[PDB]
């Protein structure tokens, strides 16, 4: 399979209540491995995964500084967008960054990216050629012009082509036993009453990794994606995920609906109908 | 060397 | 823009009285990010609560995870109450073993 390093960084002003909240979370494949939070007691990059303890003192101080630097940068960023959008100093605003790179199993760059948004909406994002920028609106068009002038894009391609892929590689190895594992899902179905002589069949899938999975309800050779109802796959609080999908069938004929679970740890999909 | 040195807008 | 939390409350494993478990309160698709998340046992607030798995979607809405260790009991009720700017009052979601 392919893998990826993923940063989720947030800045958010709180006028009247001091400097902004700046946080940074880092993910190698659905596995949280790093965190920074300017609201901590002693704000410092901290491990979120045993395999990141391995890293020595130097790493943690470098990340913690370039983090503190980014924090400062978004303080500036936040005032700047105030002017751009002609917004008044008195409100609370958010900047968001998604940054990282995915690679293939040969370990080569597959794709890189860095995306910014302000107050929820897209602002500006590096295109896939790792050269151009796509601006969301004319405000983020100024930022664009700034960054073409400052060779920020070719500077980012050095980080993406280089730093990012080479540490993803690092991480995948440091933590091969964790990141490269495969927990198969265990599944069941629950039954629930409903007015009008109808019945709800929920198919649960639990304790699995990676997060990617598919559940379908079938009936005599055709899926019912439309008359289904699922929940986004979710973290279960221990580095595993779970998902459930339900379907409304008529009482007496629930025996004929079957559930299907597709996943990396499932050589063959799972098929289950009900526990009368 | 892990996370990015973020630019100002 | 404002967007309302989707609060889902769920155990790591299927509940079994007297057996250890994680209790989950996944709070998703919300914006702005300022949010207050308390897990409750018998209407009381649980202290030992870990936050994790913060992230966004292409949408840009926020996703964060509260979880704590817990041991099910037939009588014990668990819940999640969240405060956000998109909500009249604090919304509290109860845990449903049967679901």
């Amino acid at each position: 399979g392919p893998h990826s390093l993923r940063y989720f960084v947030t800045a958010v002003s709180r006028p009247g209540l001091g400097e902004p909240r700046y946080m940074e979370v880092g993910y190698v494949d659905d596995t949280e491995f790093v965190r920074f939070d300017s609201d901590a007691e002693n704000p410092r990059y901290e491990p979120r995964a045993r395999w990141m303890e391995q890293e020595g003192p130097e790493y943690w101080e470098r990340e913690t500084q370039k983090a503190k630097g980014n924090e400062q940068s978004f303080r500036v960023d936040l005032r700047t967008l105030l002017g751009y959008y002609n917004q008044s100093k008195g409100g609370s605003h958010t900047i968001q960054v998604i940054s990282g790179c995915e690679v293939g199993s040969d370990g080569r760059l597959l794709r890189g990216y860095q995306q910014y948004a302000y107050d929820g909406c897209d602002y500006i994002a590096l295109n896939e050629d790792l050269k151009t920028w796509t601006a969301a609106d004319m405000a983020a068009l100024i930022t664009k012009h700034k960054w073409e002038q400052a060779g920020e894009a070719e500077r980012l391609r050095a980080y993406l082509e280089g730093t990012c892929v080479e540490w993803l590689r690092r991480y995948l190895k440091n933590g091969n036993a964790t990141l490269l594992r495969t927990d198969s899902p265990k599944a069941h179905v629950t039954h629930h009453s409903r007015p009008e002589d109808k019945v709800t069949l929920r198919c649960w899938a639990l304790g699995f990794y990676p997060a990617d999975i598919t559940l379908t309800w079938q009936l005599n050779g055709e899926e019912l994606i439309q008359d289904m109802e699922l929940v986004e796959t979710r973290p279960a609080g221990d580095g595993t995920f779970q998902k459930w999908a339900s379907v409304v069938v008529p009482l007496g004929k629930e025996q004929y609906y079957t559930c299907h679970v597709y996943h990396q740890g499932l050589p063959e999909p799972l098929t289950l109908r009900w526990e009368p | 060397k892990a996370v990015y040195n973020l630019a100002t807008m | 823009i404002q967007k309302t939390p989707q609060i889902q409350v769920y155990s790591r494993h299927p509940p079994e009285n007297g057996k250890p478990n994680i209790l989950n309160c996944y709070v998703t698709q919300f914006h702005p990010p300022h949010i207050e998340i308390q897990m409750l046992k018998n209407g009381k607030k649980i202290p030992k609560v870990e936050m994790s798995d913060m992230s966004f979607s292409k949408d840009w809405s926020f996703y964060i995870l509260a979880h704590t260790e817990f041991t099910p009991t037939e009588t014990d009720t668990y819940a999640c109450r969240v405060k956000h700017d998109s909500m009249a009052e604090p919304k509290t979601v109860y845990w449903d073993r049967d679901m």
